[PDB]
């Protein structure tokens, strides 16, 4: 089985940069590999063949390059467009696709905003317990949200949630819920969460005390 | 052009069978082979079958080898694929997809996808969800701008649709991506951030429908 | 200058799976000239409904 | 709804002529072809003859070409099927069937079924049977329950019905199927398990009925 | 000629049980393959056609696959009125079907009761001696019966019937009748019917003195 | 079992035409496609032409396309073959052949032949043979064995019998086949090996016998 | 069009030998190749298709072999109903029949006898002379007669004719006839027929003269 | 021999529709596939569509994809070629042809074409052409030869005839093949050279026809 | 049952357009296509069979093609008389229909005209209330009307009417009737219809007042 | 899974033809070549041939090549192995076995293999064996220890089995391997150990079958 592996997961890009990704396969495939765009929400395109051919109706700012391994895909001017998912693919032996690599738009620097929400009192009449951190309009996107109870860190308990990149600002928001029974959630006092990100001198912290 | 449109797709309980189909137009149908698919969060773009053109051969991926049947009907112009003893990790995005026009001695692969059809594997029943609002109070207050949301938690199946006061609040709004718990249910959020002066006067309701169980649920969010 | 005996008997999968536009489009001479036994039986709802005349 | 009624069926010495009949109803018979489809417990299910729907192409079985003729008279809304120079082998249930609709280029088979008619090639004279007791003794006693029955052996043909107390005895009772001798004669048993403390004081007849003969035979089973 | 085989020739399910047949080719007969039904003492139901095509009335738990030489008939989820006996049948090149598939009711092990009987007198006086062997309420169906005369082992002289699973308890009952003329039966003493089963850890063995 | 019987055949001056039948029996003759096979002894085996079992469509080999034509009678079940501008080389023996039943993928041929029949395309005129006597003497003899014989020259068309003495002497005979000329007529010997003791005094006729001109000829062989 | 040829054109063989006659095609006809045999004065029979498929009703001392440009036909132990000729037929593109092969009965060589026949004096009268030089009971046919006219080799003037293997003894028997114009038969004296033979150390030489 | 004649061929305004015929005989129309192919003096030839002989599968050219339409009708052993939106560039000589017959696993092309259509897709209306005099003089005079004609300018369609003294001038005539302009119309020149002691005495009229408009001109070419 | 599909259902074109239909069948038909023309109140007419045969007296402008599943009508150019709609019918396997064309003919633009009429106290005497909004004079056909009774969406208990195109000005009116019983309808006071049309920047209300 | 089951095998005398074949199940089998290898006592494993996955190649070792032709047939899913002129050290037990998959440049072998079918090339007659006994004395005792057994002498052919007792003994027996003799009739040998305290009392009988001659011998040994 013919693992592929594309490299960076992630490339943050303005538009007019210079774009280059690589892929590279577990064994020689010769030139058999081809590379897909996918938009969110919408099917995956045909962008080239032969790991140098470029497909009818492509614009010629795509190009392909590479032979056994290594492959890379170079777009010479990035356009609004072509912000989206690339995906190499070998067809030398069955077929196999690439993780992924994804195109980011690179903004300024921005802080989170962090706000934290205790369960209500309907859903603790239910017998769960939700409390949800927030953190609005913040990149780059990555970030780490620790809760701790009483001071005690939680992990297992928890589910992170990333939205895209907004259209009109290109930030990113994320919401982190903790789940507890009823029993759980009586059984402690202080509820927080912890954020810290590239853009934050130091970590922010959001606390409450159950009933307060 | 090439148009591809997949049908069948739904929940399904794991051990039972499901059969898709792909129905194809703009071209010679006939004269292509074509391939399935499939795109799951956890496991990315993975191959699944291909046919010739004639149906003379077929081949699959390992991890259905035995339990998928690939077919097609040249006359109908329908590509048809058979799934028995589906299991949980077959939870996928599918789609249909024509090999391009090459070479005799070439490699082969596809260059136009079909639009795709969603196939969710669960032992969960269908559920209306249970919608909580996150009030918004002193903790959740910096400067003149607040958040507040409603959380929309233990529903099956995907999807469900959030709207702010009938839609006539869009500005600020972010439905964050439904996650599946361990529960086999999902839950999502979704926020706003308003005005702090705004606070005790404006009323805020969230509307979540989810229209496989005729759910419609209209929640106030009251301020701290 | 030969054929390697061991090289690949395999049937490769990535090969050419659509319809060979060159192909033979003339009719085979040589083919199924009988009756097919399991052919339609059945009468034609629309076949000819007048005389001949 | 479609329905088949076959007849003629019989006792039939081998060497001689039989004629089927196969009375349609619940359709345009005269718009479909038809098949005689015959089962035997030694080949099972053996394709027989077709018929076009106007008669004009008739197709017959390796084993039975030469032999059988098939037919129809759509004005009567019959089918035929003519068998001279009948074997042994020829023994088997007789079904007619209706071709089912479909494409003018399928391949075609049959949908329905008609009931079936038995016909059984033999040389053996009618003759009633001979009605033993199988009589329960403490040889045949394990516990409070014993066995007891009856053994209708050697007549011809088939069938015979067996019936306990005039029927008032249903409970616990095995009749086996009938096997045909070397002798061209039917055999089959009867038996029934009956508590021990009931032997010598509860009355156990067996009643032995065959209709082509008017045989009326009932037999006392009495312990040892 | 065409030649179909079918597998497993019998098969011991429950209600609600995942049911798969399969039926095989001599040759290639593309997808021209119908299945049909049929329940004892009752004509055949068409089932499916083209291998894969549902005929209509049919309920959803049936469903076809396969295609060339191999085919499949499916029941999802197995219901009381589908225990019947299912036959495969190409009709590529004229019309052959296989020996069938009976669907047998699994049920708990139950071993058999054990019962000889010896020949009549008025048999005896007619000229012919039959002994029959009787084998009641068990399953699986499978056992063996064997004949013994003096301690001889009988071949050619017997012939075996045996019933349906009971509609009350899904049993079998089997019957055992050894023909022999008066005079082989008088040349003889003791007379045994052995029976072997895989529910008995020991064979079990009747036998009686003619004349006792 | 199946069988065919050709007929039409005879003598043809070339330039003109002939039509050769075939009756089929034995089998449903609609149902399968026929071929026209002949066989001469300067180019063997030649395949001629083949027709559809619907007559749909006919294929002919190049040495004969546009002069022959092939057609069938399926309510009289009958062969035809219509020849028109024969010449020279189309003498040959004619057989009929039926198309074996195969499956639907495969190539065709034929499997079971017809008769035969004869057509000899050739401008002689009708005539008689005329027989010379092939006369035994000192040099056409070895120890008690002499030879003699009978030379039938310059006849047309064929065939002729010979015979000796009225049939009565028939151990060391051989007729010889006929021979073609630069003339177009035919010639052939016959020869016998007798006692040298009988030269002289036996007396050996031989008996030309041609239908075609009711030519009869008893010439007797005397030695010299 | 396919050209077909067979080796070898004459094989003599004895009862119970195995036999192997090979027949190929110009060019590759893939497996579509059926054997024919017929008997002398009678229509050709099918022995086998698909180039190894026994025709139902044919014995199993037949078997054929082969695929692509070569095949073989076997006979494993001859019998004398199969003394006959053998064609090949590709069914592939069109029809073509090779030359055919005769199994000959084999036997040990015997020489032939010589005998010579004159001109009669009625066809001498109606203006041709035939002279016939006859070859009786000679094995193998292979043999060579030569037309000598005081000398002189004649050639383009002579017609040879021979009979079938005996019913009785497998012999042939064969005549030539020299046919000549009555003005060039009476201008000149000798006329021989000289004969070689592989069972004869020096060639036979029959003469008569013109009017002895 | 192989015989194709096309027909249907003619002027049509760009954007309309257009259906080619090509009548075959000689041979079994429906054994072969067909081929429509195109020759402009811009592309040279130019191949256009295939057809199979059953009408199962059908190519087309990438630039009249979506626009042409091949069939075939067996029964009358013709083929067809619906065009549909035609485009100026569509604008050549139109071949039917028969695909030759071959081996199975070999590729496939044509070996017989027909007789030619031309086909002229513009939006000029039919016109008949000026016939403007090409006058000789000493400026088109070298020694005893001088050179003079007619100048066919601004007709449509092709083609036009052009002859000199009804006829009874042909030696030393050049009719030059017509040019497209830029407007739609077409023009070309005949010229001829006499001798110069001729002019003045030899009256020089060319006629030129132009059948599409009933055009009929005899013009004088009178020297200065 | 073969099921046929026509595209589009509407098509809005002027006098000397060139129009093409598309007529798409379940399974393959061959080319037993028919097209078939039918006028409002009348009688539908023969156009094309075989799928490109002109019917006698059908004038060139009207064209057929396609094969298999695929069909397409085409009328080169469009003539005041052919605002009908059109059917296609396979005759294949019985007879099917498409769900039909309609050509529609295409004018500018024009917004709707409003009307309100409240219920008849006649009417509400008989124990009935039907409230009517117009809409007149208005292109494209699309509108959406909604009832609202003291802000409050009505749903299922309205029916909307449409008048086919006026013969002189090409445009449409609508009628929407709401009706409710007495009891329901004297328990509100304020009763609206908005109307939305892609030709109206905002929505158009009408509203009275029970009882005014 | 994968599974291949030949079949075929058996007797033949040398110079005689077989044909061998194996039945191909759980895998695409026209998508691979096969091998056929052969296995005897006295040349370990042998490969004797190798088909491409459409017969387009095939190999053969040089032990066999000219006599051995292999074969398949892709819609019967089948292996075949035409053996022509069988030499006496072709006896050996043959397995089909399928190519693995791999890299398109890499060389190959064989993954799986079938069952195995043994053929027995030998001039032998069928025959009965000749049992004799091998009875026990003090001449073969050891303590309280003696060995008995049967000898089993030229049976042809393979195999035999022997039992004591009807199966009732197994403990200490010790049936050895056949082996071949020079008269081309196959031996061997059963021995069993028993106390010495046991003869003369116990009764001992060897139970010698051979189903291809239906032969059942029941041997008593008693000791000397």
């Amino acid at each position: 089985d013919i693992q592929m592996t594309q490299s960076p997961s992630t490339l943050s890009t303005s538009v007019g940069d210079r774009v280059t990704i690589t892929c590279r396969a577990s064994q020689s495939i010769s030139n058999w590999l081809a590379w897909y765009q996918q938009k969110p929400g919408k099917a995956p395109k045909l962008l080239i063949y032969k790991a140098s051919t470029l497909e009818s109706g492509v614009p010629s700012r795509f190009s392909g390059s590479g032979s056994g391994t290594e492959f890379t895909l170079t777009i010479s001017s990035l356009q609004p467009d072509d912000f989206a998912t690339y995906y190499c693919q070998q067809y030398s032996s069955y077929w196999t696709f690439g993780q992924g690599t994804k195109l980011e738009i690179k903004r300024t620097v921005a802080a989170p905003s962090v706000f934290i929400f205790p369960p209500s009192d309907e859903q603790l009449k239910s017998g769960t317990a939700s409390v949800v951190c927030l953190l609005n309009n913040f990149y780059p996107r990555e970030a780490k949200v620790q809760w701790k109870v009483d001071n005690a860190l939680q992990s297992g308990n928890s589910q992170e949630s990333v939205t895209e990149q907004d259209s009109k600002d290109s930030t990113y928001s994320l919401s982190s819920t903790l789940t507890l029974s009823k029993a759980d959630y009586e059984k402690h006092k202080v509820y927080a969460c912890e954020v810290t990100h590239q853009g934050l001198s130091s970590p922010v912290t959001k606390s409450f005390n159950r009933g307060e | 052009q090439v148009q591809l449109v997949e049908s069948g797709g739904g929940v399904v309980q794991p051990g039972r069978s499901l059969r898709l189909s792909c129905a194809a137009s703009g071209f010679t149908f006939s004269n292509f082979g074509m391939h399935w698919i499939r795109q799951s969060p956890g496991k990315g773009l993975e191959w699944v079958a291909i046919i010739w053109y004639d149906g003379s051969n077929t081949y699959y991926a390992d991890s259905v080898k035995g339990r998928f049947t690939i077919s097609r009907d040249n006359s109908k112009n329908t590509l048809y694929l058979q799934m028995n003893s589906l299991r949980a990790e077959d939870t996928a995005v599918y789609y249909c997809a024509k090999v391009w026009f090459g070479e005799s001695e070439d490699n082969y692969s596809v260059d136009v996808w079909g639009q795709g059809t969603t196939v969710t594997v669960s032992s969960a029943s269908t559920k209306g969800p249970s919608v909580f609002p996150l009030a918004p109070s002193s903790k959740s207050t910096s400067g003149g701008t607040a958040a507040l949301g409603c959380l929309v938690k233990d529903y099956f199946p995907e999807p469900v649709t959030v709207s702010w006061n009938s839609g006539a609040l869009t500005s600020g709004v972010h439905t964050f991506p439904a996650v599946l718990q361990s529960s086999g249910l999902y839950s999502l959020s979704s926020v706003v951030t308003v005005p702090s002066s705004s606070l005790g006067t404006q009323t805020y309701i969230c509307n979540v429908n989810h229209k496989p169980s005729n759910t419609k649920v209209d929640k106030k969010v009251e301020p701290k | 200058p030969n054929a390697n005996p061991n090289a690949n008997p395999n049937a490769n999968p990535n090969a050419n799976p659509n319809a060979n536009p060159n192909a033979n489009p003339n009719a085979n001479p040589n083919a199924n000239p009988n009756a097919n036994p399991n052919a339609n039986p059945n009468a034609n709802p629309n076949a000819n409904p007048n005389a001949n005349p």
